[PDB]
């Protein structure tokens, strides 16, 4: 009688814990990264300096675990009601052939960005330096370059190991076998 | 005869009865091996579901000059460059729609709490002006 | 190619992809991204080698 | 390596030219001599249509493995598949994360006008209250 | 010719071969190798003759 229900009150728990959920870490796609308080700060012009708090909010996940940097938590919370009003507000105002325009738009305007450059220079078309982009994206490059040789040459040992095992045996019984049947072979 | 799957010409085009959609026999029947099911509609796919067809094959550029024709190793370097490129391309489309999808998180957030304020400053001067 | 490598005249390509090259021009940049191709590269096959081990290296030697 | 008939290896295997299949030469001959059929494809077969091994010849075999030529370009034609395949998910992916951008882009510049026309309007209720 | 049924050559790849400069490296040392075995049996007719 009573665990038949209270089981199924903590599944109402659980139940009542899918109408609470977050963006951004629902699915667990990347991250703002860890370097915030500065950005904020860095900010021109509005909504920059706003979207400082979700990134803090973002460091209350176990993402701080791959680096923390300020911190400065402000969670301000949210509600459950509160999303799906504005959901509604959103999606009641915002026909399809304006976002055939847009596809088209964005898909073009991205490829003139998304020209033949191996570093990012979209933002360096309006500011000025190609060297030292050139240097820090593509050193951290080789260094994930000489991790990956690393990782590769500690597995490389047992190939090497299990090959004078087996190929070295292979090539000596090819060349052995070969080429002296072979040319007796014709001989007889 | 626009191939959906890169754009390049398909000297084997094919057709499917559930769906006809422009692929390769070799490249869907690999794809099969890794995973058999139909990618679009999340369904059972069989190695009977294809009917045979005819193709009329292509040209080819056939480069002459004959000159110790080392080229190829360009051509590999650019290939690779070429990938490389896009790889980065990647990056940046994941991390610029990451990006907007916070921003519109706030956005509306900031929606909500703006419509609050609205809601009760409407509800004071409403009321005063009763008063 | 006969008439030239009668004498060996053992032909020539870039093997120039080991020295990596300091930060420099757009070559460097071309050599990174390039030797990181050919890395994941490498780094699949060697795994897709070691997945099966030596079966095929045995029937083979049978 | 393995014949249809008896299920053992054959000591001296032999093909049959009417259906392409590997068998013992005494079983495929005793097949052939009660009567003339392919005890597999049921069609008519004779002596002369089992082809015995003629393996020796006299040419210069090679390493089987991707030290030769066709079999090198094979490898290369691999390789070049491998990162065409590669590029195939890649682009399938950019795609799917394009659609999804531009989805993005709407909601938010909607979104953006959405916050100027509130904040408008707040601006408007505060003077309101301010007019008291 | 009739489509035969082979278990098909099982193609072990050496210590070093995953795409990388090495592929190249084996373009050019085949070439050489099998030009230079024309070379040798081209001049073994000459000789036998």
């Amino acid at each position: 009688d009573r665990e038949r229900r209270i089981q199924e009150r903590i599944a109402e728990k659980e139940r009542l814990a899918k109408a609470r959920r977050s963006q951004v870490i629902q699915r667990d796609l990347i991250r703002p990264s860890v370097t915030q308080p500065e950005k904020w700060k860095r900010s021109l012009e509005l909504l920059k300096e706003m979207i400082a708090l979700i990134s803090s909010d973002a460091i209350n996940y176990p993402f701080g675990n791959s680096k923390v940097k300020g911190t400065a938590n402000k969670v301000p919370d949210l509600s459950n009601e509160e999303i799906e009003r504005c959901r509604l507000l959103l999606k009641k105002e915002i026909d399809d052939y304006i976002q055939f325009e847009k596809e088209f738009l964005e898909t073009y305007s991205a490829l003139h960005n998304t020209s033949s450059l191996l570093p990012g220079l979209v933002i360096y078309e309006e500011d000025d330096e190609d060297v030292e982009a050139a240097e820090k994206f593509y050193t951290n490059d080789i260094q994930r370059d000489l991790a990956k040789k690393a990782l590769e040459c500690n597995k490389l040992e047992n190939r090497v190991y299990d090959l004078v095992r087996s190929s070295y045996e292979q090539r000596n019984f090819l060349i052995k076998k070969i080429s002296h049947a072979w040319k007796a072979l014709q001989t007889e | 005869m626009f191939c959906s799957i890169s754009g390049e010409t398909p000297k084997e085009p094919v057709i499917s009865r559930v769906s006809g959609n422009v692929y390769e026999k070799r490249l869907i029947e690999q794809v099969i091996r890794e995973t058999s099911k139909d990618p679009v509609t999340q369904q059972e796919c069989t190695l009977e579901d294809l009917v045979p067809v005819k193709v009329p094959d292509f040209v080819r550029p056939r480069p002459p000059s004959a000159t110790s024709l080392p080229a190829l190793l360009s051509l590999f370097q650019e290939e690779w460059d070429s990938v490389a490129l896009e790889q980065f391309e990647l990056r940046r489309n994941l991390t610029e729609t990451k990006q907007e999808l916070s921003t519109a998180l706030y956005s509306l957030d900031a929606a909500l709490r703006v419509i609050s304020r609205l809601t009760k400053e409407r509800d004071e001067a409403r009321e005063a002006l009763a008063k | 190619v006969a008439a030239g490598k009668g004498e060996k005249l053992a032909a020539i390509d870039v093997q120039r992809y080991i020295q990596l090259k300091p930060p420099g021009t757009r070559e460097s940049l071309l050599q990174s991204a390039v030797v990181w191709e050919y890395q994941k590269s490498r780094n699949d096959n060697l795994y897709l080698l070691e997945k099966h081990g030596e079966k095929a290296f045995d029937s083979s030697l049978e």
